[PDB]
């Protein structure tokens, strides 16, 4: 009358037969999330195989299937990305809540389907009154994570979230979408952070708001760090790492929250050292040195190595317009420290590529006795997507982690470095940026 | 002599190019130059001794590099 | 998928869609009353709001276990679905065995009967070779290397002629 | 015996990755 | 298994043996080992050659995990296939395909003077049906201008050449205005992004057309190969395939000491294991450890 | 089931050379 594994075998035999249509797949997936069956990977594989095999599709079964895929936290890019054709065929016959669920669902998996996001953003900005603001935040999440830099829907969401007072989780999802988009509209972000006072039913959305405000660098809200402090048990290590990183980037001062987060994070690396990817380990080292909070002795040297690994791996896969910009800034450092001709320009630039204490390699490393000045070029991938174009919080993270190694990191962003006439003004700008960081040079 | 450079020279490019070029005259030989410009050289230089040519340009270096690596991967 | 997801107990499915399994949620503002009903065994629990948000904390991250690879298995599935198309037209072949009897032997011209027996032997050849499905794997291994060498491009694995022509349109119609 | 692993089974088999690695290991020192 | 520049490329990849070597290296670093210093040497030619031969080790085992959408009608299988090739290029350290082939054009013709020479140098990267349509426009404006059309940007021959190359590109189906508006940029984000949303509709049209052309050629090759194979008797097929298997296996047992040959023979043993574990439980699949 | 391992790159960008239709369906109908 209440039995979990026998109903798992009933769903298992219901999905293993040959002619399963889509409604049986959808409710098998929903019934597989509601029983929380992350322990069985083969059953989710059978359900996703039958979801890829189905050809009939209406609004309801597609919507509940996509809801179940994202609530259960399963990821298979093939069967989810092949569910977007059923979406674009059924898109005008979708309800606004159904379009919300499918666009958030296909955006969360990262489906690069530009026709779906264009024809969904056109729908949600053609009839904006139809959409309750949670539907707005879900479509914003999906269009942001699907790889379109859509600011039309971002401006429409800013108007809705400034006009309509919204939920805590709704505002958190909108903050996560705006953080991936890199937009930092204070008129929108303020209207979202004012919604974090009614008490939050989840901890993952407070952690996502902390990571979002860290990525945008507004400041720590103090109505988010306390909710994250009390409820640091609802987070995976890969989630508490993002939480602590976004707390340290926004400039939080509470150490009790960092104790509560690293008490989750550090025994996960004690049990399994390799289970967390090196982007999370680098974010952990950032959060461990910026706020100064302490974590065990193996984990400290581990993330100290892993920040260097992730740093020179991101250097190795450099975007090739960041690389020419780093060459331009290094030539400007050459003719700013005094190098009249091109042989000593090239000799200075090749001299500036000294290594790092963590094993990495730094592009423009100028040392004078004990005082060292590192120069950073922040091209456009680490800028805000607006016409002010303030650099994102990750370059402040990199600067503040290199600063604990002995450097006085000078930031040379490319929105203004490229707006200079020639090499003399660029050398003047680089020297002025160095002097207001370290005037001892 | 005659030197062809990609862009017009600096006065240290001229001096160390002059010091580079005395390895191709094996005596106490002075060089006068007739410096020309060819943008299809991508840096480096081409020395023309009117009986002898030294190609220290980098267009020659990248095409010889490409010949080397396109030959060596056929060897393995 | 992403590290933070925002679904669970809000605009969730209120009922199942097919009658093969019955599922109802009686959701209040705080928790949910779910009774999943599948045939002989039915189960029931009270799923929290902090459980459907805690479910995507770890990811399943499904991946296919293949005999050789997933590319090879896609090519072999295409070869099998083409051998089905040839088998379906060896399925509509007329029964020549209903004309083997000696009343058909002696009424017929000798060369036409020799042609008829050769046609029967020919069908047995075609049917014996279209059902050699243990050959499709080594047939799929002949499409793999040339395709996989076309995807080791010096530009991009996903580059093609339309994107390269559009980028030449941008490049040539810009200021040199 | 049987039931090998999960990550040992997800790897594609007859991709090269070790002729490319062999050509790198015989080419990059020979061109340095 | 790790050479400290291989493992930096394999961090961002999600392939199985790449993540296995990454996890083994990270697990050895957790037991107190030291990160080797990254080499600040191997100048631009060696750096680009090592990039070419390190990205290929992420590309080509990642190609074999992308199912070709053969015999699949619709937009979503081809969009899945091209999206997986996009994510594989991003994992391997490539840029967008547009940015990467435009970088190829800028690298090839950094040294050219006349526009017929940029057509002779980007011959390998543009379709010959487009290269011929540009060569005839170049000869058409070369008859009237009576000069080699130089690659300048403001010369009257170049302006009246580009005003016709835009016409032939509009004839081809390439909207040159939206592509130029995206790759040039605009000031107001609400009028730059409304043309980026048109560039991305063209771009999605472009890469699904290219992926569908690749799928159509693989479909045609597999159908041609099968219909050449279905005309043989069964004994010829069996002896031809057995001879090909035995020769390719003897080629791997000939060269020993190499890593690729022992990985090849390990993979043959793994296929034999797959057949054995399907043989012991055929209605459930291969035995996966759980 | 195994294929020859190749290590070579595609330096050109070419349309993928679609193959001509076989006559095997027409010959089997014949």
């Amino acid at each position: 009358e209440n039995d979990v594994p026998a109903i798992l075998k009933e769903i298992d035999s219901l999905v293993s037969r040959e002619a399963v249509s889509a409604k049986e797949v959808s409710d098998a997936a929903v019934a597989l999330t509601y029983l929380q069956v992350k322990a069985n990977r083969r059953l989710w594989g059978k359900v996703l195989e039958k979801a890829g095999a189905a050809q009939d599709y209406d609004a309801a079964s597609l919507t509940n299937l996509l809801w179940a895929i994202n609530t259960g936290g399963v990821e298979h890019f093939k069967t989810v990305a092949e569910l977007a054709g059923p979406a674009v065929s059924l898109l005008p016959s979708l309800s606004p809540v159904q379009l919300s669920i499918v666009v958030e669902a296909l955006g969360g998996a990262g489906v690069k389907n530009y026709e779906l996001y264009n024809k969904a953003s056109a729908v949600v900005v053609s009839k904006i009154g139809e959409f309750k603001p949670a539907e707005i935040a879900r479509v914003l999440y999906g269009v942001a994570f699907g790889g379109v830099n859509d600011v039309a829907l971002a401006k429409a969401a800013g108007k809705v979230f400034a006009s309509t007072e919204v939920d805590s989780r709704t505002a958190a999802q909108a903050l996560y979408a705006l953080a991936k988009l890199g937009r930092a509209d204070k008129a929108t972000v303020d209207a979202l952070l004012k919604s974090f006072k009614k008490g939050t039913e989840s901890a993952s959305d407070a952690a996502a708001a902390s990571f979002a405000l860290g990525s945008l660098s507004f400041k720590a809200e103090k109505a988010i760090v306390d909710a994250l402090k009390a409820s640091a048990g609802d987070l995976a290590p890969a989630q508490a790492v993002e939480a602590a990183y976004g707390l340290a980037l926004s400039g939080a001062t509470d150490a009790e929250a960092f104790k509560a987060l690293f008490g989750v994070v550090a025994p996960a690396i004690e049990k399994a050292p390799d289970a967390l990817e090196v982007s999370s380990l680098a974010q952990l080292h950032v959060a461990s040195t910026i706020s100064g909070a302490k974590l065990p002795a193996a984990v400290g040297s581990f993330v100290a190595k892993a920040f260097g690994l992730a740093a020179d791996a991101a250097r190795l896969k450099r975007s090739s317009a960041e690389s020419a910009l780093v060459a331009d800034v290094a030539a400007a450092t050459a003719v700013a420290f005094g190098a009249q001709y091109r042989p000593e320009v090239a000799s200075a630039v090749a001299s500036y590529v000294k290594t790092a204490p963590d094993g990495s390699v730094l592009d423009i490393a100028i040392t004078k006795g004990d005082a060292k000045v590192l120069v950073q070029a922040v091209p456009s991938s680490l800028l805000t997507s607006t016409t002010p174009a303030k650099p994102l919080g990750h370059v402040a993270a990199y600067s503040k982690v290199r600063e604990a190694q002995g450097y006085a990191v000078a930031v040379v962003p490319a929105n203004e470095f490229e707006a200079l006439p020639d090499q003399k003004a660029k050398a003047q700008y680089v020297l002025a940026a160095i002097k207001k960081v370290a005037p001892s040079f | 002599c005659t030197v062809i450079t990609a862009e017009p020279l600096d006065k240290l490019e001229r001096v160390e190019l002059t010091k580079k070029a005395e390895k191709f005259v094996d005596a106490g030989f002075k060089l006068v130059m007739q410096e020309k410009i060819d943008k299809k050289l991508l840096g480096g230089f081409v020395i023309e001794f009117s009986d002898r040519r030294v190609d220290m340009s980098t267009a020659k270096k990248v095409e010889e590099f490409n010949n080397f690596v396109n030959k060596l991967v056929l060897s393995i | 998928l992403t590290t933070f997801t925002f679904s669970g107990l809000q605009d969730a499915p209120v009922a199942a869609l097919s009658g093969s399994i019955k599922l109802n949620v009686a959701a209040k503002a705080g928790k949910a009353e779910v009774t999943v009903a599948a045939g002989a065994a039915k189960a029931a629990t009270q799923v929290s709001a902090a459980a459907l948000r805690k479910l995507s904390g770890s990811k399943i991250s499904l991946a296919e276990v293949a005999r050789i690879s997933v590319l090879h298995s896609s090519i072999q599935n295409y070869l099998l679905s083409l051998s089905n198309e040839r088998y379906q037209l060896l399925s509509q072949w007329p029964d020549f065995t209903t004309m083997y009897g000696k009343d058909f032997y002696y009424r017929a011209h000798p060369e036409d009967l020799k042609k008829f027996y050769d046609a029967a032997d020919e069908y047995y050849k075609l049917y014996e070779t279209v059902t050699e499905f243990d050959s499709l794997s080594a047939l799929a291994s002949q499409v793999v290397p040339n395709y996989a060498a076309r995807r080791r491009s010096t530009v991009h694995p996903a580059i093609g002629s339309t994107v390269a022509d559009g980028a030449f349109t941008n490049f040539l119609l810009s200021k040199q | 015996a049987d039931a090998k692993a999960l990550d040992e089974l997800r790897k594609p088999k007859f991709s090269s990755k070790y002729l490319i690695q062999h050509v790198s290991q015989k080419l990059i020192p020979a061109v340095k | 298994a790790v050479s400290k520049k291989e493992v930096l490329y394999f961090l961002s990849s999600k392939d199985a043996e790449s993540s296995t070597a990454v996890k083994s290296y990270l697990k050895s670093l957790y037991a107190g080992a030291q990160v080797e210093a990254t080499e600040t040497d191997a100048s631009e030619l060696i750096a680009q050659l090592e990039k070419k031969y390190l990205s290929a080790q992420v590309v080509e085992p990642g190609v074999h995990n992308i199912a070709l959408p053969l015999g699949e009608s619709g937009s979503a299988p081809v969009k899945r296939y091209a999206a997986e090739l996009f994510n594989l290029g991003a994992q391997a350290g490539f840029e967008c395909p547009f940015i990467e082939v435009s970088k190829k054009f800028g690298q090839e013709t950094a040294t050219s003077e006349t526009v017929k020479d940029v057509l002779n140098k980007t011959k390998s990267y543009v379709s010959a049906d487009y290269n011929a349509a540009l060569n005839e426009v170049l000869s058409s404006v070369e008859a009237e201008i009576n000069g080699p059309v130089l690659f300048d940007g403001k010369t009257e021959g170049f302006k009246k050449f580009a005003a016709k190359a835009k016409a032939v590109a509009v004839s081809r189906g390439l909207p040159a205005d939206t592509i130029l508006a995206y790759c040039a940029g605009s000031a107001n984000e609400d009028a730059a992004d409304k043309v980026s949303k048109e560039f991305f509709t063209w771009f999605e049209s472009a890469y699904t057309a290219d992926a569908a052309a690749e799928v159509k050629a693989i479909e045609a090759e597999a159908a041609s190969i099968l219909d050449r194979h279905l005309a043989k008797p069964v004994a010829q097929i069996r002896k031809e395939q057995a001879s090909a298997y035995a020769s390719l296996l003897k080629r791997a047992e000939t060269a020993k000491g190499a890593k690729w040959a022992e990985k090849y023979l390990e993979d043959v043993k793994a296929v034999q294991w797959f057949d054995a574990s399907v043989a012991e439980a055929p209605a459930s699949g291969p035995k996966v450890a759980a | 089931y195994l294929a020859p391992l190749r290590s070579d790159f595609t330096e050109e960008i070419t349309a993928p050379k679609v193959a001509s239709a076989s006559n095997l369906v027409n010959e089997w109908n014949n």
